[PDB]
């Protein structure tokens, strides 16, 4: 398919490298009794292991020569040949809670900083306004991209500057 | 022209943390050697000086030869 | 220059608080090279919020 | 009472209440949901 | 007048202070204004010094955080009971101790650690546990997972009891000084009540419960078989039934023939064969008699009655001609001074721990100990790098005690002011002699080496070429050995196998067997007396010069930690006595790393091994490799390393992961130590100009941590690096040939 | 006041005597000479290590740098409340009075002293380094 | 010898003096401050470039400074 | 060159040769860029230019080399 790669449901490496697992997984199982606790956890552990090979080959992941799933990132490549699901869809997941993070963070700092005591509430958190912040911050793109058109998320130049400049 | 896989990936982007690494520190003592918050007058020091004394919080490898010197490392 | 309290604007470029606000504590009225004594909310390196400044360096802003 | 509640807001502890949350949230997704590598 | 002394309720219990972060010191309560604060905050959180200057104050501080420490200990020892009883095989291995593997932890089946349970055997999967408390388990007597259980219980107990006794006496019932400083009272109590009476009721436990119980475990019957405990004590027609003496109960002890009490109170020596353990009737008899000892010595001490010794009296009566004052003055510094008291508890303790590890792994005290190598070597190496550390820190409170708290207007012309007098004269000469060891120690096989990569291994310091026999040690050895026929007439066997004579094997593995001193045992002694001697060299530098020396004659003013005295003349960096911890920390690392590795190849290649003669784990290889850098190099690092490196995909894994992790941090370690303050502060300038852009610069302001923290921070990572390193090779490679 | 001069016969402290005193420099190149007077007889601490009785009246120490001496002036000074002077004293036996060498102590001002070493400027009114290229030696900007 | 500087935003607040372990600075007469009071390097043959008197200075920035220049016997602080 | 990549320690010496001599190179030339600015730098012959515009934009410019070296490290 892409690069080469065969789909790991047609791969026979990844078929064996299956095969090879259940196989170190039966020969520690062959040593215990039947409903003994050892048993059963091992029997969990086999039927997790055929789920995950099952689930791997039902997502339409790529394999190597290896057997072992490629992924790929590339917007076009992936949106065409049905792989957004590994980079891209995760991509715009994180960059949703990272700037969660950072947005709840800076409103926090910009709602602290309007008291007589700015490091007192930053050493011991303001729960009440720290759990609104969090709870309003699911709005944080919207609110991100209008702070930016209203020219309010950037510093203008009174910053902090050394003698060189 | 080799074959490259996953492995050749993971390096590649190690090396430009490297690359991207060892160019900060150096970036950081060419543009900082004329001064800095810390020591607005360092160019009346020269290039390599040892330090400014332990006031100020204390100021070790503060001079842009000590900027080189722990860049090398990265190198 | 400034009166008492009054907010200011350093403008001295290797000071700690250049480009930043200041509160005024007084102006000396001698002829003294330096009378605007500043007090700044945060401590430098030194661990100093206080510095005296000239006419030209600092702007009531 | 309200020392207490101070206490409980001082940084480590929230940090401590915060790394648990986060870390036992993403513990039972892992569990119910497990080994995911896509979507 | 030796009397109870006590304030009622000085210090309120109130949450408020716990709400006040830095309320302790009036410098850190005005509250946070750079991240420096934080930092200083958990720095100086314990220097109860610094807080105040009533010594009272202090030693009450002291007392309740040594109460915290003991319920923390005792929560610990509960937690290892529970486990022990609850998620452990170890009633199984009471009934297979040769072939399951003790294990006393599980993991949860997530994210795939699951595979971390391996097969320890008795129908169990965890992880194998080299605490040793199976073999502390069975040697105290203890059978069912109950009694376990209990113990659990009791030691949770405890640990309330002890946070209730600091939360008591500091808040509600606070000893005074004149308390504190009944140190004649003190030492009489410690030395009766706590060892005599500690090994008296063990002993007691040991002939009462352990004797009977593990007679019958080496006998051969089953453990839930066995006569509980308390039966023992009810019924002596069956003490008498397994040792007769007992029928004659107590008037053998109180007509003196104690002869009769023969059959538990031995003087056997050696191992217990079919246990490759000490024999517990030699044990018993060694606790009764140490018992004796310390209720004879903890009456020593005058207090309340004109009878007993004064410690200031024997301390002024002891002067010479050569001394001066003599031991003047060091009453008064030893009540006066915890720095001091730390200083000589920490180099004794620490010392103490080296010898529980030699002792320990020459004369095996626990049954099936010996045999479960993975222990042995754990057991040994732990208490090791225990012992070096607590010496580190007896330098570092020595130091401190010469800085805050030594005051030569009461201290005049004494041992220490001619210490402090000829200081330079010390100093020279242990620098000369670490020279020397340095180059004969080091340089033999830097020469080997040479020598071997020129194709000349006739030139060399081996057994077979040039040699260099440890005649003093193999005398010592061969009259240990010969000891018991002459010299100690009531003795069966020599106190150790090591001595020399037969071989002590369990379930098909060598127990101890006698361990010969060649060249090789030479040179890494003497590689052991000079890495000690430059330990000592830059610790007792440091004690001596923490006041003054030619270059900072003012040094004590800058106090016990501090970074420097500026650039100038010359450059005065790492002056302080704490710097000179820091880099005595290092040497330790060195020295014990050296020490650990001796006995790691010494003990694998000369001692443990499979019965069939015995087949060693190495072969034998260490009296001729051990004499080249390249030698342990190859046959000891890469050779030994193969567990640790194939250990994916088993239970092992763990251990090649923490392999990887240590190396990682060890690593991480050098940024701290080779590199300094001011550039990471004018980095963080452009990162704060960066947070400024996007309004997202925090009030607390972000500093470069201090040049004395870079330096912690670096050493210890650097330590914890190293030795978790060396841990995870240990382990690894001991588990899978063991 | 005048300058005052050394007296070499002046009784010492009561000290039996360190290995951090003198060397080959106090022979070849030079060494100092602290002289004070006491009230009462009472220990203090030699810079060099160790205890020592001082007399009660006239003292006199002899060190081999310049801070022992500061050093041990600082603690006579804020610890017993004396006011010591000492001298620099080459092989020749050429003598070098010194601190305080205006007789008054430098914490305090003192009319008739030169200002020596003194920019009447900002530290960011130096000029750039490159105006100072190819003198006779290195030079900072800070020197003009 | 160590180049040793006083510039004009001295306050006369003495600190610089009480910190120097040899007796290198002193307090001389002046009228730019309200303490009629500056700091002067008559002795710097004897400065051994510590900076205990820059680490005292509380102005901002420093009013004296230090520029380690050649050594000597008495700069580089041996009694040797 | 003939028979060269059939000789693979000379292969592997010669490259491994010429990267670590590139690699002290260009060390060498970010420490004789900060000597130019401490020793040769004018900045009145420079006002404006692009020379005096990387050191008003350093903070920017050291700012994005830490964010990219901080990414490709951690991830
Ligand atoms: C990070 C840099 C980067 C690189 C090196 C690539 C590389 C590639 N892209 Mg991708 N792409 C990227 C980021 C990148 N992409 C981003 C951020 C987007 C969203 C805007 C896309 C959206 C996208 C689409 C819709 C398509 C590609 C395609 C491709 C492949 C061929 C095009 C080419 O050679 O242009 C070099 C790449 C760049 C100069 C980077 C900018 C990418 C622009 C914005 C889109 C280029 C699409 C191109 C005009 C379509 C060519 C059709 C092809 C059949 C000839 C090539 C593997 C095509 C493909 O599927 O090939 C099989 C394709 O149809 N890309
Ligand atoms: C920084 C690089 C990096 C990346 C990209 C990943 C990514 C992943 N790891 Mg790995 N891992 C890492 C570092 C990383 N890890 C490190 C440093 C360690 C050692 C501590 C591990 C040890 C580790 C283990 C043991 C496991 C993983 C697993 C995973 C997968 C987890 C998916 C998940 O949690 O469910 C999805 C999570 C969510 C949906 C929570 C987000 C909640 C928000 C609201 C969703 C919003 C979406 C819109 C994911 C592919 C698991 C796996 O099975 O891999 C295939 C797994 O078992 N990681
Ligand atoms: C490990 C054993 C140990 C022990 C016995 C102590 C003991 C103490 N700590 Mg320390 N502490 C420790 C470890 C320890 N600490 C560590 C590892 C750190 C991080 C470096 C600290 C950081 C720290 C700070 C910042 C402070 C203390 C303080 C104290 C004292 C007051 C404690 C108290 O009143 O609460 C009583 C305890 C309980 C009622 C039970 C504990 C329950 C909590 C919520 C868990 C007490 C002597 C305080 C102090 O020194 O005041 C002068 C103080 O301000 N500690
Ligand atoms: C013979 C009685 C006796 C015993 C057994 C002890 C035992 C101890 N004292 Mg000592 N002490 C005593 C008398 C005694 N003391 C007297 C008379 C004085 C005044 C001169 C002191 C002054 C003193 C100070 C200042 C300190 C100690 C400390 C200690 C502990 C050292 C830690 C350790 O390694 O123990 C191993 C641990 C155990 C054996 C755990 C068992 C402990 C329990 C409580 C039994 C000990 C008996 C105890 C004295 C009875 C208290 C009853 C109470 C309800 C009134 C140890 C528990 C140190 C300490 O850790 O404080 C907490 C400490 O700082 N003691
Ligand atoms: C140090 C710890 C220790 C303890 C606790 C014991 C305990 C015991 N040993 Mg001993 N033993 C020890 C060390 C110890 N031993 C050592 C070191 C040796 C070697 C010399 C021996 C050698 C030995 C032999 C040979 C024998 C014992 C025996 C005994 C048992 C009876 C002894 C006796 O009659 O005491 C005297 C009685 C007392 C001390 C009475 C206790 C006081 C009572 C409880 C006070 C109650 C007062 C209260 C107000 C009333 C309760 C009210 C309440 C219900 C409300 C007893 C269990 C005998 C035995 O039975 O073997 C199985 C026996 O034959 N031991
Ligand atoms: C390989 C690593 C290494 C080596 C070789 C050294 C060597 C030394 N350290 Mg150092 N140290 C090290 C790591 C090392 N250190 C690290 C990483 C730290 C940071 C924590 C320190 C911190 C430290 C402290 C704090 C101290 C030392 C001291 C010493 C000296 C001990 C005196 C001695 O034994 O002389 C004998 C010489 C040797 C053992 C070196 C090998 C000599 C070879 C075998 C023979 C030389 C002959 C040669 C081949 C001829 C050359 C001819 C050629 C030029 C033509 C010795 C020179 C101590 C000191 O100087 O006090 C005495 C001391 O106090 N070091
Ligand atoms: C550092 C410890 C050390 C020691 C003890 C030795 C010892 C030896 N080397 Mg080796 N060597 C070393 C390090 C050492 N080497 C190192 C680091 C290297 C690598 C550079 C070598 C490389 C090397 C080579 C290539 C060769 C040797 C050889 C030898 C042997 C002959 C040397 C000789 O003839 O010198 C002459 C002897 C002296 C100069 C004696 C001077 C020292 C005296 C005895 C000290 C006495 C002090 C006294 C007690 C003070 C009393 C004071 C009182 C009177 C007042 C000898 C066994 C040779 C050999 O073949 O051996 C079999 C040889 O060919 N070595
Ligand atoms: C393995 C060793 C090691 C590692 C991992 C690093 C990592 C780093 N160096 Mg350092 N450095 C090192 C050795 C190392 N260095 C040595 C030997 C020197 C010579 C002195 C230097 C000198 C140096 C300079 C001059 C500079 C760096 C910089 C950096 C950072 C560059 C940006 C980056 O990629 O960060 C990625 C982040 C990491 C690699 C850290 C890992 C984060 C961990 C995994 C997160 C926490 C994990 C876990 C929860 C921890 C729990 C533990 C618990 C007790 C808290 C990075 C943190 C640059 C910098 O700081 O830029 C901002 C920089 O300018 N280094
Ligand atoms: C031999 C040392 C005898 C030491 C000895 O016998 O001292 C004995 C001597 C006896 O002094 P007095 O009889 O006057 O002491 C009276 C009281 O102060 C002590 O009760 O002590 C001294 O004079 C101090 C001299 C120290 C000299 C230090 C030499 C250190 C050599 C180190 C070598 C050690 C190698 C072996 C280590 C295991
Ligand atoms: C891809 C390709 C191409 C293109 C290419 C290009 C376009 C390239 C470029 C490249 C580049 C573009 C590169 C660059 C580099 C750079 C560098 C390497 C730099 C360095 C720098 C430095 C080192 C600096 C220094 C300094 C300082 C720091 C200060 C001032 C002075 C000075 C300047 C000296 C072609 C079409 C042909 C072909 C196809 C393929
Ligand atoms: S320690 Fe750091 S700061 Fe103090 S002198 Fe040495 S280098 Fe300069
Ligand atoms: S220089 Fe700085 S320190 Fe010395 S006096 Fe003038 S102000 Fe006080
Ligand atoms: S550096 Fe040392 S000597 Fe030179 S002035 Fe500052 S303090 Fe006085």
């Amino acid at each position: 398919d892409i690069a080469g790669l065969t789909p790991c449901s047609e791969s026979k490496a990844y078929a064996k490298l299956e095969k090879k697992e259940l196989k170190t997984l039966e020969k520690r199982l062959k040593q215990y009794e039947a409903d003994s606790a050892p048993a059963v956890a091992l029997k969990a552990t086999m039927e997790r292991t055929k789920a995950r090979f099952a689930n791997y080959a039902k997502a339409g992941l790529l394999c190597g020569n290896d057997g072992l799933p490629h992924l790929i990132a590339d917007p076009g490549l992936a949106l065409k040949y049905g792989h957004a699901g590994e980079v891209f869809i995760p991509t715009f997941g994180f960059l949703y809670v990272a700037g969660y993070i950072g947005y709840v963070g800076r409103q926090y700092l910009i709602a602290v900083k309007g008291e007589a005591k700015p490091t007192d509430k930053e050493i011991i958190i303001d729960v009440p306004l720290a759990t609104k912040l969090a709870w309003q911050g699911a709005g944080w793109p919207l609110a991100a991209v209008q702070e930016l058109q209203r020219g309010t998320l950037l510093e203008k130049e009174e910053n902090i500057t050394v003698s060189p400049r | 022209f080799l074959t490259i896989g996953p492995g050749d990936f993971l390096v590649h982007h190690a090396i430009a943390l490297g690359l991207h690494t060892t160019t900060l520190i150096l970036v950081k003592g060419a543009l900082d050697a004329r001064g800095s918050k810390l020591m607005p007058d360092k160019k009346d020091f020269g290039y390599s000086f040892p330090c400014d004394g332990p006031g100020r919080g204390g100021t070790c490898d503060i001079s842009a030869y000590d900027a080189f010197y722990l860049a090398v490392f990265w190198m | 220059g400034p009166k008492r309290g009054s907010l200011v604007k350093i403008l001295r470029p290797e000071s700690y608080w250049f480009n930043q606000v200041g509160k005024v504590v007084s102006v000396d009225q001698s002829g003294v090279r330096y009378p605007v004594v500043v007090r700044f909310e945060n401590q430098n390196y030194a661990g100093v919020t206080t510095n005296n400044y000239a006419l030209d360096e600092v702007v009531a802003a | 009472m309200k020392d207490f509640t101070t206490y409980l807001s001082t940084a480590p502890v929230i940090a401590t209440i915060w790394f648990t949350f986060t870390a036992g949230l993403l513990i039972e997704i892992n569990r119910y949901f497990p080994d995911p590598l896509v979507f | 007048k030796v009397k109870i002394a006590v304030d009622r309720n000085p210090v309120e219990t109130s949450f408020e202070k716990w709400a006040k972060p830095g309320h302790f010191s009036r410098t850190l309560s005005k509250g946070p204004n750079t991240t420096t604060w934080i930092w200083n905050l958990h720095a100086d959180a314990h220097d109860f010094d610094s807080h105040t200057s009533d010594l009272e104050e202090i030693s009450r501080k002291v007392f309740s955080a040594h109460f915290g420490q003991l319920g923390i200990i005792f929560i610990w020892l509960s937690g290892m009971y529970f486990h022990g009883a609850r998620f452990s095989n170890y009633e199984a291995w009471l009934s297979d101790p040769t072939h399951i593997k003790p294990s006393a932890q599980v993991v949860w089946p997530i994210v795939g650690q699951e595979i971390l349970n391996g097969d320890v055997g008795g129908g169990f999967q965890g992880i194998q546990i080299t605490s040793g408390f199976f073999q502390l388990w069975r040697a105290s007597g203890i059978t069912s997972e109950l009694q376990l259980y209990t113990t659990a219980i009791g030691g949770l107990v405890m640990a309330a009891a002890m946070f209730f006794a600091g939360w008591f006496h500091y808040h509600k019932a606070a000893p005074k000084l004149e308390w504190f400083q009944n140190v004649e009272s003190m030492l009489n109590h410690h030395l009766g009540g706590l060892l005599g009476l500690g090994s008296l009721a063990w002993a007691g436990h040991q002939i009462h419960v352990s004797l009977p119980v593990n007679k019958l475990l080496d006998a051969g019957v089953d453990p839930k078989e066995i006569p509980l405990p308390h039966d023992l004590l009810l019924n002596r027609a069956i003490m008498a039934d397994l040792y007769p003496s007992f029928a004659k109960g107590i008037a053998p002890f109180f007509t003196l023939n104690w002869s009769e009490y023969s059959d538990f109170l031995t003087f056997k020596g050696g191992l217990n064969p079919v246990t490759g353990g000490l024999w517990l009737s030699d044990t018993a008899h060694h606790h009764v008699a140490i018992a004796v000892l310390f209720l004879v010595a903890g009456h020593m001490y005058r207090t309340n009655w004109g009878i007993g010794h004064s410690m200031k009296e024997i301390l002024e009566a002891h002067r010479g001609p050569f001394t001066g004052e003599g031991h003047v003055g060091l009453y008064e510094i030893l009540t006066t001074s915890w720095h001091a008291q730390l200083a000589i508890n920490l180099a004794l303790f620490g010392s103490l721990s080296i010898i529980v590890a030699h002792h320990m792994y020459a004369m095996p005290p626990y049954p099936y100990l010996a045999t479960d190598y993975g222990t042995q070597l754990s057991l040994f190496t732990h208490h090791t790098w225990i012992g070096g550390f607590c010496i580190v820190g007896a330098g570092a409170h020595a130091a401190i005690f010469m800085v805050r708290d030594y005051d030569p207007t009461n201290n005049y012309n004494n041992l220490l002011d001619r210490v402090i007098r000829h200081r330079d004269a010390i100093i020279s000469h242990l620098n000369w002699v670490c020279i020397f060891l340095g180059f004969h120690s080091f340089g033999l096989y830097i020469h080997n080496d040479t020598m071997s990569a020129l194709g000349r291994p006739q030139d060399m310091f081996s057994d077979t070429a040039i040699q260099l026999q440890p005649v003093f040690a193999q005398w010592i050895q061969n009259t240990h050995f010969l000891a018991p026929q002459l010299t100690a007439p009531n003795a069966l066997a020599a106190t150790s196998l090591t001595w020399g004579g037969d071989l002590v094997a369990v379930g098909g593995k060598v127990a101890m067997m006698p361990i010969s001193l060649g060249t090789s045992d030479f040179m890494v002694h003497h590689i052991h007396a000079f890495t000690i001697h430059v330990t000592v060299l830059i610790l007792l530098k440091g004690v001596l010069f923490a006041r003054s020396s030619r270059l900072i004659p003012d040094k004590a003013n800058l106090g016990f930690r501090f970074p420097c005295d500026g650039p100038g003349r010359g450059g005065t960096c790492q002056v302080s006595a704490w710097d000179h911890v820091f880099l005595g920390l290092f040497w330790m690392y060195n020295s014990l790393s050296i020490v650990i590795f001796h006995f790691s190849w010494k003990m694998q290649s000369d001692v443990w091994g499979t019965v069939t003669g015995v087949s060693h784990i190495t072969g034998g290889n260490f009296a001729q490799s051990a004499n080249t850098i390249n030698g342990w190099l190859r046959d000891f690092l890469w050779a030994q390393s193969s567990q640790v490196i194939q250990s994916y995909g088993s239970a092992l894994s763990a251990y090649g992961l923490i392999f990887l992790g240590a190396h990682f941090v060890w690593a991480f370690s050098l940024m701290f130590l080779f590199s300094g303050r001011g550039y990471w502060q004018e980095l963080i300038e452009s990162i704060v100009w960066a947070h400024n852009k996007l309004k997202v610069a925090p009030a607390i302001q972000p500093r470069a941590l201090s040049i004395t923290q870079g330096r912690a921070v670096g050493v210890a990572h650097y330590l914890l690096g190293g030795i978790a390193t060396t841990w995870s090779f240990f382990l690894a490679r001991i588990i899978s040939v063991g | 006041w005048t300058v005052p001069t050394l007296n070499p016969d002046t009784p010492s402290p009561i000290f039996g005597g360190s290995t951090g005193g003198l060397l080959r420099k106090a022979q070849t190149e030079e060494f100092y000479v602290i002289t004070w007077e006491a009230k009462k007889e009472q220990i203090f601490e030699m810079p060099t290590g160790g205890a020592a009785i001082m007399r009660q009246g006239p003292n006199l120490l002899k060190f081999g740098k310049k801070e022992q001496c500061l050093a041990l002036t600082t603690q006579l000074r804020n610890k017993f409340k004396l006011t010591p002077c000492f001298y620099r004293v080459f092989p020749d036996g050429k003598v070098q009075y010194l601190h305080p060498a205006d007789g008054v102590y430098p914490e305090k001002v003192n009319a008739g002293r030169v200002g020596a070493n003194q920019n009447m400027r900002r530290i960011g009114q130096n000029v750039n380094p490159i105006k100072v290229k190819f003198s006779g030696r290195m030079m900072s900007p800070a020197e003009i | 010898a160590h180049i040793v500087k006083i510039y004009d935003t001295c306050i006369g607040c003495t600190q610089c003096v009480r910190a120097c372990p040899l007796d290198v600075l002193e307090m001389v007469p002046w009228d730019g401050c309200k303490a009629s009071q500056m700091a002067s390097a008559p002795r710097t043959e004897d400065c051994v470039g510590c900076k205990r008197c820059e680490t005292a200075c509380p102005t901002d920035f420093l009013s004296v400074r230090v520029y380690l220049g050649s050594e000597s016997t008495r700069s580089m602080g041996l009694s040797y | 060159y003939a028979f060269q990549a059939i000789d693979f320690t000379t292969q592997a010496a010669l490259y491994t040769h010429h990267q670590y001599i590139a690699g002290f190179i260009m060390c060498g030339a970010f420490a004789h860029g900060a000597i130019f600015f401490i020793r040769d730098y004018d900045p009145e012959q420079n006002k404006g230019n692009v020379l005096a515009r990387m050191l008003d934009h350093k903070e920017a410019l050291i700012s994005h080399l830490s964010w990219v070296s901080l990414f490709l490290g951690f991830h």
